[PDB]
């Protein structure tokens, strides 16, 4: 849709209209993926985030 | 709820089977709407406005009573009042010119 | 030119294809757009994987967020399909004559490209795997 | 699990009762709450309550909510300074009529705005970006309206995503 | 004066610079007013342009063509039209109708250039949708517009929300999908739709009761002509041969197909003499193409504006003039300019 | 029929859409019922009110005109009236004690 957004050097969300960043860069769609309860490529995602290392098991542990 | 005012409508006269008869004193003599609730000056509904007789100049009124009243309680000459937007001009019920 | 797109590329966009075998690529779907020979969507190209048709499968490096497209890597190594990055969504949708951006496109082989589409299949088969 | 929550980004075809009955077939728990309701084609925060969580849903519902939203304005203004202003006009305590339902006319009611922000204005498609902090209940379909009106050329909300529900964020 | 295609148009001056202005800018059609008095032009650009009938006509070289009015929408403009009782005597009555994406249906006085008025149509929601296309009744009270499944019917002397809603589509039976054109017979008191979703409808003007539904078109419907006859209409589509001749008489199959070349998702229009013998239509190859509709329509003449595809061709209604619009979309490679034209069609 | 008399509800401000944007300048604050009929000081009916919006103490609200009515017709500072009996007091949307 329209809402685009690229990250400050602070890490937070910066909204824009425009397809890219002040710095020349691709903007990302505010919106999350679509979503289907019947999806069954579980797996599949799984099997390449481990791969590449961006498996949300992977990344920095929060600080609660 | 209670109105942010209420203009003179009547004067107390006899009770009559356990609802009151009062005579009508309104300013401009305005007519009240059936079933119009009515109020003593302090805003308090006692009953609501039953039947309306009489002549067009000097006409009476009968207030069926609320839950919580009696036609004793009330004194001669006793004054109510009503919220002014359910009056209506004398003139509507006058002949069209 | 080709290094700039370099900057807007995913975590999971490999194996890239190198420059020329871009080119390569991008001049065969526009053979087999004109052959009526290729699937566009993540629906149809999922759909059409599912049902064990071959082709080479051209995905777009720059997709985001890529839980659009993330899963048919693995869709492609359950049946041995061979699949390829390249640096940009927009020019792979303008390689199938459209102006709106596409994130994947399988090529069916056909008689008119085939030795252009072994061309390509040969050098993408032969990348190296991360 | 039984006693825990999660901060979804909620996608943007269902409603957000249809969001939470999905996450408890997923995974198979009996009780859902869901810290606001977010209308179909909205997307953001979402905080879902499991199970024993569900007991501090009002807290969750009742709390401070942020949203970023685009504005589209049905003919052109002077610039993005003129939408800036009637933003400034359209902060503190607001009357909004809440939407009929069932033919059940509700009367009008007073939200909070707490903070409004122009972010960006683009006068070739006459869209607007904004940041609003707001009390919980507030329309910004219905915010989107009266800036429309405020402005004099008219608006409608193009889109909306919820970038903050009380405690949780985005961030 | 009177037309006549024995001999191939004589050209007369036209507008290219100011299009140039934006990249793979193109025109989306021309359209003379109602009394003939300008041209009103639509553009990728978003800008509706009207040109005021070139002097040195009446008044050799003619001097590259200036719009009086620039009236600019903020999103693609989907159908725009001159009020159906326009007259340059009365300013009340010169104003140009316009639709646009998620916009209302806006009112441009066509002097001054000011929006006038605004019609507004809602969803079930409370959401505003835009209307695929517009058209004025023949009286020129009643604004009727189609959207998806549905027409309203907006009374011009009241602008606002307030409309007449009308379904084609109930209970999966009807008229399906994007009402794209509407159009109404001179003589007969009705009114024609034509959709995306490939089938005609006719409608009679006081109900909204379904007269008939007409198959035909192998691609989505972009426009419609009624004969002034009133019998006969005529009725083309985008991705499509073949421009069909209808007849409300001997109903529910096209009595004849004149063919043109059409390779885009793009209303390509076609419209007629005023005194209804001659049939001109544009082609996405650029060849614009002539029938003598008085049997099937006889080829009268076939020539080229410019090497560019002609998307739009407007008929002037009282002197021989041929109104030409160019362009189309580029498509792109990974890593001439259009125009509008006029054209003497009179007599030697 | 038209009302007995009819108080300042407020002055006009630029029109939108074909309706008039109107601040609201009653006696102490009172807000409109929604689709109250709105009146010139002649006692005309011009139109209804249709959206109250801004903040509580500083609020406008847009007018939906008559049938005969066009929004061009209005100058700026224009005042309009408003039937005393549909205005309510501020204090029911202030919050409870």
């Amino acid at each position: 849709m329209f809402l685009q957004y690229y990250l400050n050097e602070q890490g937070d969300r910066v909204y824009t209209l425009k397809k890219f960043d002040p710095m020349g860069q691709q903007t990302c769609s505010a919106h999350p993926a679509r979503f289907s309860p019947d999806d069954k490529y579980s797996r599949h995602r799984i099997t390449i985030k481990k791969r590449f290392k961006v498996l949300m098991t992977q990344q920095p542990r929060p600080v609660l | 709820g209670p109105p942010e005012r209420v203009v003179l409508l009547g004067e107390f006269l006899h009770p009559c089977e356990d609802d009151i008869v009062c005579k009508c004193t309104t300013d401009e003599n305005k007519v009240p709407y059936f079933n119009a609730p009515v109020y003593l000056e302090n805003k308090e509904q006692i009953g609501k406005v039953d039947e309306i007789f009489g002549q067009l100049r000097d006409f009476y009124f009968s207030v069926k009573l609320s839950e919580n009243m009696k036609a004793s309680s009330f004194k001669k000459l006793q004054k109510f009042y009503i919220d002014p937007y359910k009056l209506l001009p004398l003139q509507r019920f006058l002949p069209r010119p | 030119t080709y290094q700039e797109l370099l900057v807007n590329q995913n975590p999971i966009a490999q194996p890239l294809a190198s420059r020329r075998l871009t080119r390569k690529l991008y001049k065969c779907i526009k053979k087999a757009v004109k052959q009526k020979q290729i699937r566009r969507g993540v629906k149809e190209v999922q759909k059409f994987v599912n049902k064990g048709e071959k082709g080479i499968m051209v995905l777009a490096g720059d997709t985001l967020p890529i839980e659009v497209y993330c899963h048919l890597p693995v869709m492609c190594e359950d049946r041995n399909l061979p699949y390829v990055y390249i640096p940009s969504k927009t020019d792979l949708g303008a390689a199938a004559g459209s102006k709106r951006p596409t994130c994947v496109i399988m090529v069916k082989p056909h008689e008119e490209y085939q030795e252009a589409y072994d061309e390509c299949l040969e050098e993408v088969q032969s990348l190296p795997l991360p | 699990i039984r006693t825990g929550f999660i901060n979804l980004d909620k996608p943007s075809n269902p409603s957000s009762h249809e969001v939470v009955a999905w996450i408890r077939r997923i995974l198979r728990v009996e009780k859902t709450g869901h810290s606001g309701t977010l209308d179909p084609k909205v997307t953001g925060c979402l905080i879902v309550c499991i199970e024993r969580a569900t007991r501090l849903v009002k807290s969750q519902q009742s709390a401070g909510k942020e949203y970023v939203g685009i504005v589209r304005l049905h003919n052109a203004i002077e610039g993005g300074t003129q939408l800036s202003r009637a933003l400034e006009t359209l902060t503190g305590a607001l009357f909004q009529r809440p939407p009929l339902i069932a033919a059940v006319k509700r009367q009008l009611r007073v939200r909070t705005i707490y903070e409004s922000k122009m972010i960006e204005y683009d006068p070739e498609r006459r869209l607007g970006i904004f940041w609003v902090s707001c009390e919980a209940g507030t329309y910004i379909r219905t915010l989107c309206v009266h800036l429309g009106l405020l402005l004099g050329v008219g608006g409608q909300m193009q889109e909306l995503r919820r970038v903050r529900s009380g405690v949780m964020s985005e961030k | 004066w009177n037309y006549s295609f024995s001999q191939l148009p004589r050209f007369l001056s036209g507008s290219w610079s100011e299009f140039s202005t934006q990249p793979e800018n193109f025109l989306k059609g021309c359209k003379w007013a109602p009394d003939g008095s300008c041209i009103l032009t639509n553009s990728a650009d978003n800008i509706l342009r009207i040109y005021n009938l070139p002097p040195e006509l009446y008044h050799v070289e003619y001097a590259e063509m200036v719009p009086v009015l620039r009236m600019v929408e903020g999103d693609t403009i989907y159908d725009y039209c001159w009020y159906s009782l326009m007259s340059s005597a009365q300013p009340d009555t010169s104003y140009v109708a316009s639709s646009s994406r998620e916009n209302p249906i806006h009112i441009w006085d066509a002097f001054t250039g000011e929006l006038r008025a605004s019609f507004r149509a809602y969803n079930h929601l409370d959401e505003l949708t835009a209307a695929h296309s517009l058209c004025f009744s023949p009286d020129g009270s009643q604004l009727f517009c189609g959207f998806n499944r549905t027409v309203r019917v907006f009374s011009t002397a009241r602008p606002g929300r307030d409309c007449e809603v009308r379904a084609t589509f109930a209970k999966k039976q009807g008229q399906s999908g994007i009402i794209s054109c509407i159009a109404f017979s001179p003589a007969q008191p009705l009114y024609a739709c034509g959709s995306y979703g490939r089938s005609l409808g006719l409608y009679a003007w006081d109900d909204g009761s379904p007269l008939a539904l007409l198959g035909g078109h192998q691609g989505g419907i972009t426009h419609l002509c009624f004969h002034p006859d009133g019998n006969r209409f005529f009725s083309g589509a985008r991705k499509d041969a073949e421009l069909l001749c209808w007849d409300l008489r001997q109903s529910g199959y096209p009595l004849w197909s004149l063919g043109r070349e059409v390779t885009t998702n793009q209303r390509i229009y076609f419209d007629l003499d005023p005194t209804g013998q001659f049939l001109v239509s544009g082609s996405t190859s650029g060849a614009v193409s002539v029938w003598d509709t008085d049997g099937k329509p006889e080829p009268v003449l076939s020539f080229l504006p410019q090497k560019d595809c002609t998307n739009g061709v407007s008929l002037h209604p009282s002197l021989p003039l041929l109104a030409t619009a160019s362009g189309q979309r580029v498509f792109p490679e990974p890593t001439l300019e259009c125009r509008l034209q006029l054209w003497w069609c009179g007599g030697a």
